[PDB]
RNA sequence: AAGG
RNA sequence: AAGGUAAGUAU
RNA sequence: ACGAUACAGAGAAGAUUAGCAUGGCCCCUGCGCAAGGAUGACA
RNA sequence: AGCUUUGCGCAGUGGCAGUAUCGUAGCCAAUGAGGUCUAUCCGAGGCGCGAUUAUUGCUAAUU
């Protein structure tokens, strides 16, 4: 946490945008949800599967090989 | 109401099935259509305001977007501001003398410079109103009761 | 004065927050603790104002100070002064003026 | 029933507190107090100033005396 | 010391985010319930 | 700015 | 006789 | 040596305000690491 | 070949509580911390000190 806030605080790395989710759409832009619904959501929504699939290919890139894991239960 | 018909169906291919009262358009549709009206209220709102849509910043789009209702403080309520705050940047800029008497009663030659009492009143037989009105007075002369 | 309850606040914040009750109830009654029957002696003329104070009453002194700060008496009067203005410009013909 | 105080100005010339509005600090600049402080205050900063040069340049020439001295008691003691 | 009657909570532009809860709202409208129409004609004279 |  | 001084800045 | 004047005068109150993320706790899901449990399958 | 248990990470979603969360080149502690109930029985941290908006950051306003 400390070397992500030096990271930004000295300009190598952008702030970090604040979490939304459907509960939290109106309590974050509910200035820009009054005049662009759809618009909103679509940012909205499009945050969540950004983060959605960046835990997925976290999960699947560190994934064991489908020989890998016959190696591993080779070996053991 | 008739603008809004129009931009609800930008295309004569998009229909309205007849259980439902809006028309099925796709989700990236919506979006222009909002746009488009957003931008007729809006526009509505400064030809029925004389105010430019530029101007107008997200709270206010807001406010007029949804009922909230920016009324102009009335001749009355504008004068209660003037009186309930403290004079905006006041300047002694004038100075007036007048006769007054101290303390102590004794009559005094005294100039002073806060703003208050200086107040000038335009009256109808000032020569600077009746001035302007005098000007374009051939008004009157155009119709006559000879 | 109900927000500042629940606050933390020093032994000298919440008595000078604890007067209030009390000015309220001193100003309320004003035009009769303020009497030179009352409180027998000099007068003295509050700034800004032309209220004349027959005695120390700082718990209402400082509620007056409030009710005519940004000179207010000074605006009353002018626009006082500038209402009856209007009303006899109105009436130049009629009253011969 | 709230109480807002009033802005308030500190001259640092004059070490006094004035009101912080127009009027009253363009009265208390325009005055002859002020002018004079302002006045001696420049006079202390250049004065001051010159002060630290003089002092400045005697230690510059202190530390190069030193310095020259110390050169000459380690060449005498490396020759020794 | 007061005079209008004692203000409730109103759906104002401050707490409209409020609005959008999980919890069940019912919007009661009843502007259109006593309703008429009239019509101006070219002769000057109005219809009801 | 004026007074002892 | 008091418990009744506004704190000032200018001239 | 006050006071008179001209100016200011609210002459007694960090009155602050929302959003998100961290942190604590408790599950759930996925992936990795290290160990292990129980069971099924004819020539 | 699947299935599944435990512990440790890494993330995701969700819920709860801000009278509490940490820090320990301070001290003591399974060679027993701490014991109102069950005591020829219970078995793990306790104490002192320090930090604080009862964890800490940014962001947006006003300033």
């Amino acid at each position: 946490q400390k070397e992500l806030q030096e990271k930004v605080r000295l300009g190598l790395m952008p702030p970090p945008e604040p979490k939304v989710r459907i509960s939290n759409l109106m309590r974050v832009l509910g200035t820009e949800a009054v005049q662009d619904p759809t618009k909103v959501e679509a940012h909205v929504r499009a945050q969540m599967a950004k983060r959605q699939k960046a835990h997925e290919e976290a999960n699947a890139a560190r994934k064991l090989t489908a020989e890998q894991r016959k190696v591993k239960k080779i070996k053991k | 109401n008739d603008r809004a018909k129009v931009i609800l169906k930008p295309d004569k291919t998009t229909i309205t099935e007849p259980h439902h009262i809006w028309p099925t358009l796709t989700d990236e549709e919506w979006i222009k259509v909002e746009v488009q009206l957003k931008d007729l209220i809006l526009a509505d709102y400064g030809k029925k305001n004389n105010v430019n849509v530029a101007s107008l910043t997200q709270s206010e789009i807001r406010d007029i977007i949804l009922g909230m209702e920016i009324s102009a403080p009335s001749q009355q309520r504008q004068q209660i501001a003037e009186i309930e705050k403290q004079t905006k940047e006041q300047s002694q800029l004038t100075a007036t003398q007048t006769r007054t008497v101290n303390k102590h009663g004794d009559e005094i030659i005294t100039s002073t410079t806060s703003n208050y009492e200086t107040q000038t009143f335009s009256s109808k037989t000032e020569w600077r109103v009746r001035a302007i009105s005098a000007a374009n007075l051939h008004l009157r002369t155009n119709h006559i009761y000879v | 004065e109900e927000s500042m309850k629940w606050k933390k606040l020093t032994n000298a914040q919440r008595s000078g927050l604890n007067q209030i009750p009390n000015r309220r109830f001193t100003l309320w009654w004003s035009p009769t603790i303020n009497r030179a029957n009352v409180y027998v002696g000099f007068q003295v003329q509050l700034d800004l104002t032309g209220i004349f104070m027959h005695g120390k009453i700082p718990t209402l002194k400082i509620s007056l100070i409030q009710i005519f700060r940004a000179h207010l008496w000074q605006k009353i009067h002018e626009s006082i002064v500038m209402d009856l203005c209007q009303v006899f410009d109105q009436e130049l013909d009629a009253l011969e003026i | 029933d709230y109480w807002k105080s009033q802005p308030k100005k500190f001259c640092d010339y004059c070490k006094c507190w004035i009101a912080d509005n127009r009027p009253s600090v363009e009265f208390h600049e325009r005055g002859k107090n002020h002018k004079e402080n302002v006045a001696k205050r420049i006079s202390e900063i250049k004065q001051k100033s010159l002060d630290k040069a003089k002092e400045e340049e005697k230690a510059s020439k202190e530390f190069a005396a030193m310095e020259a001295a110390a050169l000459k008691a380690y060449q005498e003691d490396l020759k020794r | 010391l007061y005079s209008s009657e004692p203000t409730e909570p109103y759906l104002s532009s401050q707490n409209y985010g409020e609005l959008f809860s999980n919890q069940i709202i019912w919007f009661v409208d009843d502007t259109n319930v006593y309703r008429v129409t009239i019509h101006k004609t070219f002769e000057g004279n109005l219809t009801t």
